[PDB]
């Protein structure tokens, strides 16, 4: 997260930390993702789809820092992986880049809510705020494009969902930009999600629900004028969602 | 001036 501010899990209770063990034993953060339910986190497909074995992934909830542990946080196993059957990679853009991944403890068991650990609500089907509407990010991405390292400290920012017309205008990114997907940005381009963010989640306020609106994806560069970030539109994958929670 | 998500321009 380029720019906006630090934070804690309290915040935020339904950010997911993902991470990857190595064979010498070392492990290495991925992605973000959402709680979405008590066995099920959501995040993007992107994150998993050059190392796609379940096991060898670590989900924690109730998390504020990357490296170290926050009192009341839970590890959790990797149970299922769903990657979306549609993901597509092309020169720029991830399409359908959604995934979900059910977790379960070494103990068997799926999240306890607590003060740090609480599940965030999905849209309405093709419900999503007008252009102009203020949404907020959370990540352990980087806070500047050409830093080495991610931050230890959870992070937010505030950034304004982006019209269609204007996020696929040649100028922005033209056709790769599809109705599957949402821009967000903002107006001085000074904050930003960026590498390390993706699988996150844009909140946005829809009525009085804190409502998972999207998933962090893809963009060129970081906090760069007329490059938004764009998001999995997540009010476009629910029957997709169900189906694969269903179970 | 290859573009790759995240990083940079080019
Ligand atoms: N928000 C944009 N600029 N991003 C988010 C996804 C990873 C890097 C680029």
């Amino acid at each position: 997260i380029i720019g906006g501010e630090f934070t804690t899990i309290e915040n935020q209770p339904w950010f997911a930390a993902i991470y990857r063990r190595h064979r010498g034993g070392s492990v290495t953060y991925v992605c973000g993702g959402s709680l979405i339910s008590p066995c099920w986190v959501i995040s993007a497909t992107h994150c998993f789809i050059d190392y796609p074995k379940k096991e060898d992934y670590i989900v924690y909830l109730g998390r504020s820092r990357l490296n170290s542990n926050t009192q009341g946080e839970m590890k959790f196993e990797v149970e299922n992986l769903i990657l979306h059957k549609d993901y597509s990679a092309d020169t720029l853009a991830y399409h359908n880049d959604i995934a979900l991944l059910k977790i379960r403890s070494k103990e068997g068991r799926c999240a306890q809510p607590s003060r740090t650990i609480q599940t965030i609500a999905l849209p309405s089907m093709y419900n999503d705020p007008q252009f102009g509407t203020s949404c907020e990010i959370t990540g352990f991405g980087k806070e500047q494009s050409t830093d080495y390292l991610y931050p230890e400290q959870l992070k937010m920012t505030v950034v304004k969902l982006i019209s269609h017309r204007e996020c696929q205008q040649p100028h922005y990114y033209g056709s790769e930009v599809t109705t599957k997907m949402l821009c967000a940005a903002d107006p001085q381009w000074k904050t930003d999600s960026c590498q390390g963010d993706s699988g996150g989640p844009l909140v946005c306020s829809l009525q009085g629900r804190m409502t998972l609106t999207g998933i962090v994806s893809w963009g060129r560069g970081c906090a760069l004028k007329d490059k938004p970030g764009v998001y999995t539109r997540v009010s476009h994958f629910l029957p997709w969602i169900r189906s694969h929670t269903k179970e | 001036c290859p573009a790759y998500s995240x990083y940079l321009d080019c």
